[PDB]
């Protein structure tokens, strides 16, 4: 059995959201590997399929429920279950395809999307850029219902993809950055619905690069600057790890410590 | 894939008051002093340092060497092979401290004046001992959001938490390489803490002393730690009304968590 964290957009509040993400991060890392004060995620190679996924269950006001399956090695949303069916993003390699076999074994119907979960593919199908898709508790309620009804056939493909972009950002990207968590937390505090800033979009894109730079830095010093953006769009370069310590919450494992 | 391969980056070393670690008058004779000096926008090798794999910091080929293992000796440039071996060894910590493993004396700058000779003092996590390897010569300016979504704000010699007006009386702060947090509009003022006592009220005094009560660090857990005392910024009794930010031991509630919004 895989661990199951649950969150509901029903009485969603800034606290219930902060505990949810705190719970999701708590289940991804084992706390054994930490570098420069930032927890690293399990190494894929040699990880027993019984500790390879965690399950996040979301439910909204309409009583509809959906269960997302996140890969513990990268906090990647790999699929989901809705009722008696399960849908998986198209695996991009043999190993992964073999692993999603152990997810939602109950379900009578397992479908595998023709496309992957990556943002490009998802933004293309959605007919919108991450910059135009609004985020908040309102958008999460809608995304759950949209995701739920796809099993009964009442959700067009463009909307499914717009719902995956919403969940991925509010759960997986929020667990990866305290900056993005706080961003989502502000949208809940004031009941706002608004697309992610250039700062959020950029941090999402640089997760892989940052994971690498920090882990193979020479005493917190990067070899090459990683460029990021501000809320207003202006860019700035980061040369050291210290400025990122209060911004990144999880790192994808890149290489072993000396 | 493999074991991590740490590289050898060429970077500037910004420290006290935003000044750079400079090799005096561009000369490299064994013994010439190392000093604080306004950062340059160019390639003068006397201000760029290569962080070697062996733990030596080199500028233009020579090693950043300490004169002796006594609190007070100065730091000089020197031939790496001639110099006493473990007097060229340094570790750069995540909390901006650059220490000489062998004497436990930290690289310091006991004066914020341009031209001040670097020395090695006893570690007390003061602003005069905080450094940062970066080609970034400018301090980072952000908004610090904390309890109840309110912003950290300063009004003359005082600092409290209040609602975020994306324009208000400077709620923008500048984070320096030396670990001091300075109010955007008045950059020679430091977020200061008088005593290291379990409840002293944090205020805004001049960065002049560059004390160990003016140097802070943003932890991964969202707190703002005062390196020297071990106490974290705390909004007094989760009450923004009281208008008082104190130093308090860590317990992790919402009144001790902050997020830098840039
Ligand atoms: C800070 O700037 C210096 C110079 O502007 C960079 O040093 C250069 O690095 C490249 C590749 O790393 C070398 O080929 C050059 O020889 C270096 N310039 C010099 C001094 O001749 C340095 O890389 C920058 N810091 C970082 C890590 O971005
Ligand atoms: C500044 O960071 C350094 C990290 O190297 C801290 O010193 C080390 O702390 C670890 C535990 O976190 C110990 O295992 C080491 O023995 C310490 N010394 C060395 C040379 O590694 C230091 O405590 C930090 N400063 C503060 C007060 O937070
Ligand atoms: O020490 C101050 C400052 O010196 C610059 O070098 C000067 C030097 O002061 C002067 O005597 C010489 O004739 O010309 C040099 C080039 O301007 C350094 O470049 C600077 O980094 C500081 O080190
Ligand atoms: O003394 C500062 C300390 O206050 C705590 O809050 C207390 C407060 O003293 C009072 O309102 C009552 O005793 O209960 C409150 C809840 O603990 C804070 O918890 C602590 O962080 C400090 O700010």
């Amino acid at each position: 059995q895989y661990p199951i964290i649950n969150f509901t957009t029903a009485g969603a509040t800034v606290q219930s959201y902060t505990n949810f993400i705190r719970a999701v991060r708590g289940r991804l890392t084992t706390g054994a590997d930490v570098r420069h004060e930032i927890p690293v995620l399990p190494n894929r190679v040699g990880l027993p399929i019984n500790q390879r996924f965690i399950l996040v269950e979301l439910s909204n006001h309409a009583e509809l429920s959906v269960t997302l399956a996140l890969d513990v090695t990268n906090a990647y949303v790999v699929g989901y279950r809705a009722g008696n069916s399960a849908y998986f993003f198209h695996p991009d390699n043999q190993e992964d395809a073999e692993a999603i076999t152990h997810l939602f074994t109950d379900v009578q119907n397992r479908y595998t999307f023709a496309f992957g979960g990556n943002y490009d593919r998802l933004e293309q199908l959605a007919g919108n850029l991450r910059e135009n898709i609004e985020l908040g508790n309102g958008p999460l309620e809608e995304a759950i219902s949209a995701l739920y009804y796809y099993s009964t056939g009442g959700t067009q493909l463009p909307t499914l993809a717009r719902s995956f972009i919403i969940c991925i950002q509010m759960i997986s990207e929020a667990a990866r950055f305290q900056y993005i968590e706080g961003e989502m937390r502000t949208r809940i505090r004031y009941n706002r619905r608004s697309a992610p800033d250039p700062s959020v979009i950029t941090l999402e894109n640089s997760w892989g690069r940052l994971s690498t730079a920090i882990q193979e830095s020479n005493q917190g010093a990067f070899a090459s600057p990683i460029q990021l953006q501000r809320r207003n769009g202006s860019k700035f370069s980061v040369y050291d790890v210290s400025i990122l310590i209060p911004i990144i919450a999880l790192m994808v494992y890149r290489c072993a410590p000396p | 894939a493999d074991v991590c391969m740490d590289p050898e980056p060429i970077v500037r070393i910004v420290g006290r008051n935003g000044l750079c670690v400079d090799v005096r008058d561009g000369r490299f004779h064994n013994g010439n002093a190392i000093q604080l000096w306004p950062c340059k926008s160019n390639t003068d090798a006397n201000q760029l340092w290569t962080l070697k794999r062996d733990n030596t910091i080199r500028s233009n080929g020579k090693c950043l060497t300490t004169y002796g293992y006594s609190p007070g000796v100065y730091v000089m440039i020197y031939d790496c092979n001639t110099a006493a071996t473990d007097a060229t060894r340094w570790q750069i910590w995540d909390n901006g401290t650059i220490i000489n493993p062998r004497s436990s004396l930290v690289l310091a700058a006991t004066s914020g004046n341009s031209g001040t000779t670097l020395t090695v003092q006893t570690n007390i996590y003061a602003v005069s001992q905080g450094w940062l390897p970066t080609n970034n010569t400018q301090p980072f300016v952000t908004t610090i959001v904390g309890l109840y979504g309110l912003c950290l704000q300063a009004n003359s010699g005082q600092v409290w938490i209040e609602d975020c007006s994306s324009e208000k009386a400077e709620q923008q702060w500048a984070l320096y390489a030396d670990g001091s947090i300075r109010p955007q509009q008045n950059r020679d003022n430091c977020l200061t803490s008088d005593s290291n006592i379990r409840e002293t009220v944090v205020k805004i005094l001049s960065c002049g002393p560059a004390s160990s009560g003016q140097r802070w660090m943003f932890k991964n857990d969202g707190t703002i730690l005062n390196l020297y005392s071990g106490l974290v910024l705390d909004v007094r009794a989760s009450d923004p009304s009281l208008k008082q930010i104190i130093l308090y031991p860590l317990h992790g509630d919402p009144n001790q968590i902050w997020l830098p919004l840039f």
